[PDB]
């Protein structure tokens, strides 16, 4: 599982 | 290639006993709340959790906040059998993207949740970051004034994981609970934003991944495992479907009819 801020998943 | 029939099985044999499920606004337009697709004047639909325009204009997602306060949406099938799952002892943990607290009031325990785009029971300062409690902001939000920092004049917002803001402390339970999962359930969400749709992949590779959504896309659809199993529709449907098959729909009835009677 990803960590990160909250944002939108690159196609 | 399992089916629909074969995971209510599973659950039946109790081959699957510690179920996490990952939802999304999928399982609360049934409700009556909005999913940001679509009323609320905004450029796009994703400035409502943008911080940018939220500083340059925070009256729609205020608007929303006085919507989402609680009291007026109820839970409907898709939370009961989340509620029923946990009733039952299956219930590891469950994985929500929404803020509506409709989890919550269906009778899951704090315990088995993570709001893991966060909550309207705190809030912080936009600019200072002082911690406030919720209702502290509450009456303000629900009177159209914009609330306040005493400090520093900001702007304070509720505790809702905007685009660019890190997620809760409490997400990070997903290191312990996905590796000892035995079945995942996925309802309601086209898993469109990270970290949140990469828990998908943190299972264990011979675990079942039941998708039950309007459409199979993203990352279960590209990098598929072979006990992937995916219930396409509308999702309160496809829920009760597994619910019939399970064995359930009388004392899912019993419970719906029960708790609604109690609100
Ligand atoms: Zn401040």
């Amino acid at each position: 599982g990803k960590g990160g801020a909250k944002r939108h998943r690159k196609v | 290639k399992l089916s629909l029939q074969d995971v209510a099985e599973l659950i039946r044999a109790r081959a699957c006993q510690r179920v996490v499920v990952m939802v999304g606004a999928g399982i609360s337009t049934p409700s009556g709340i909005p999913d940001f697709r679509s009323q609320y004047d905004l450029p796009y639909p994703e400035a409502i959790f943008e911080l940018p325009f939220f500083f340059h204009n925070p009256k729609p997602f205020f608007t929303l906040a006085k919507e989402l306060y609680p009291g007026n949406y109820k839970p409907n099938v898709t939370h009961y059998f989340l509620r029923l799952l946990h009733d039952k002892g299956l219930l590891l943990r469950l994985y929500t993207q929404n803020i509506d607290g409709l989890e919550r009031v269906s009778g899951i325990p704090a315990s088995k949740l993570v709001e893991a785009h966060g909550t309207f029971a705190s809030a912080t300062c936009t600019v200072c970051q002082r911690p406030f409690p919720g209702e502290d902001i509450r009456a303000d939000v629900m009177a159209d004034r914009v609330p306040r920092c005493p400090v520093c004049t900001g702007v304070v917002k509720p505790d809702i994981v905007f685009f660019g803001e890190p997620l809760p402390q409490r997400f990070l339970l997903h290191v312990v609970d996905f590796p000892m999962a035995d079945l995942l359930l996925i309802l309601g969400t086209s898993l469109e934003v990270e970290p949140f749709a990469s828990l998908t992949e943190a299972v264990r590779s011979s675990v079942p991944r039941l998708l039950i959504n309007r459409d199979l896309v993203g990352p279960l659809a590209w990098h598929p495992r072979s006990r992937d199993v995916a219930q396409l529709g509308d999702v309160v449907h496809g829920v009760e479907s597994l619910v019939e098959l399970l064995g359930w729909t009388e004392e899912m009835r019993d419970l719906v009819q029960r708790e609604t009677g109690k609100l």
